[PDB]
């Protein structure tokens, strides 16, 4: 009885990502762990991804679509209840991506769907107007462990997917991993009326066949804390702007705007979420306050509220331009959103 | 191929005693071959107190997000923010330009319980 089966009935990506890691870390040395879960309206990004560059954080915010940075690598993908997630965990030296890959491809076959693995991270199917990606995978390995999690596009909202993954046209220069764009489709045109609990059985069954044993599924409740050790701490971290947004690798942002009083351009060097240094170039007849802002804007948190704070705290020093700095803050707050 | 003058660990790291009493760290050839073409190296915080066996950096290769541990406890001196531009250096020059970080060995009783060069191949023909 060395296989374990975990089912999350929560759609909170922060919740679900916290759970994944915990299990993963505190996982016995000789287990093989399968984790089934999904997330409501969410954008999930890899360790070293710039959120503001890889997805439409402004749209995301306007529709409270959650952002969640994951421990694994890879690009940005979109999750609603139409998206099914699967995580395969196994200790070394037994861990092997390809084993879990086929187990999933097996489940697909059992349901009637025929897909072939593509590149190093994709699962695609054949169709009348070309090929279509129906899955995406990312992997994390330690010294003794390893887990493969990926997504299955059952009946997801592709236009919302397309929407949030299409970021604003910001002027960004950023280190980190960029997303690889494929053409996706739902497994729904291959298998009509396909549900989540249906795909769950498939992957569970194939999984059970491979390691030739079984175990009652363990259901992790959403409303209330899992007894898993070290949780609260992880969950709290997974949920933190510091991790989701903050972990952004060094990048610079160039923003600009015409104000009836003049043009303003701002350069930001950003590092661990904080502006390490800002510059202003402007044809305004009043550089005083703006040149003063760029200095004062150091160490600031790359975010609307803080940016607007440093602004109001500037009015108190340059009242003769209360009107302007009002528009400035206004424009500046949205520009980085 | 395993620079005979360097110490090694279980997690496939190599330590170089720097004249100035400091310590440079990186991943062994063998290790960077298993991982794969490096695309991003998550460097530890500059000036951070770490412990031996503690994960202090994450290597993201086309193949996976791999953990990298600090062999010896101490102060995070420097980081090779040359990798934040040419992560391939970890593949090409695992011992040269592909050095990850440096450190000060707070408690050096850890060196005592490590593996030498010849003791590395002995580990390779199994693990
Ligand atoms: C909890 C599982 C997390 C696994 C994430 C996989 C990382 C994928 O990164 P890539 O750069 O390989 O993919 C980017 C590309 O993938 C398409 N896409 C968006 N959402 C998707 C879902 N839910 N499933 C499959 N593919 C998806 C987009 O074209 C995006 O550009």
């Amino acid at each position: 009885s060395t296989l374990r089966l975990l089912i999350s009935d929560s759609y909170d990506p922060w919740f679900n990502l916290a759970v994944e890691e915990c299990i993963f870390r505190q996982m016995p040395a000789t287990q093989r762990v399968l984790f089934l879960w999904r997330n409501a309206d969410t954008v999930v990004i890899g360790r070293a991804q710039n959120p503001w560059k890889e997805c439409n954080t402004r749209r995301m915010e306007e529709d409270n679509v959650r952002l969640a940075r994951r421990s694994s690598g890879g690009g940005a993908v979109f999750h609603d209840l139409g998206n099914t997630c699967f995580t395969f965990m196994a200790g070394k030296p037994e861990y092997d991506k390809t084993i879990s890959t086929s187990i999933v491809l097996n489940a697909l076959n059992a349901l009637g769907v025929s897909a072939e693995a593509s590149g190093r991270n994709d699962l695609v199917v054949k169709t009348v107007e070309g090929d279509r990606k129906v899955s995406g995978s990312a992997y994390r390995e330690t010294k003794d462990r390893g887990f493969h999690h990926g997504t299955l596009l059952l009946n997801a909202d592709l236009s919302r997917l397309a929407n949030y993954l299409n970021p604003d046209k910001k002027k960004l220069a950023a280190k980190g991993i960029t997303s690889v764009r494929s053409r996706v489709t739902n497994l729904t045109e291959l298998l009509p009326g396909i549900t989540h609990e249906q795909v769950c059985e498939a992957i569970t069954e194939a999984f059970f066949a491979h390691y030739g044993e079984r175990v009652e599924a363990e259901i992790i409740s959403p409303n209330k804390t899992p007894d898993l050790p070290n949780f609260a701490e992880t969950f709290a971290r997974q949920s933190s702007w510091e991790w989701n947004f903050g972990q952004a690798p060094a990048f610079s942002h160039l923003l600009d705007e015409r104000f009836t009083w003049g043009g303003v351009e701002l350069h930001f060097d950003v590092e661990k979420g904080h502006i390490t240094r800002a510059q202003v170039f402007t044809d305004s007849l009043n550089p005083a306050p703006l040149e003063a802002l760029a200095g004062r804007l150091q160490g600031c948190l790359y975010r609307a509220d803080m940016l607007q704070q440093e602004c109001e705290a500037l009015l108190v020093d340059f009242p003769e331009q209360e009107k302007e700095l009002r528009e400035l803050s206004a424009w500046m707050a949205g520009a980085v959103r | 191929n395993v620079p005979a003058e360097l110490k090694y660990s279980k997690e496939h790291e190599w330590l170089r005693k720097e004249a100035d009493g400091t310590y440079t760290v990186g991943i062994t050839e063998h290790a960077q071959e298993l991982l794969g073409d490096m695309v991003f190296v998550d460097l530890p915080e500059v000036g951070a107190t770490v412990s031996a066996g503690d994960d202090c950096a994450v290597a993201e290769s086309v193949k996976a997000a791999s953990d990298i541990y600090a062999p010896v406890s101490g102060e995070i001196v420097a980081v090779n923010d040359a990798l934040s531009d040419s992560p391939e250096l970890v593949n090409s020059e695992p011992y040269a330009g592909g050095w990850i970080f440096k450190i000060k060995a707070s408690d050096e009783s850890e060196l005592e319980s490590l593996l030498d060069a010849t003791a590395y191949e002995a580990l390779l023909e199994d693990e």
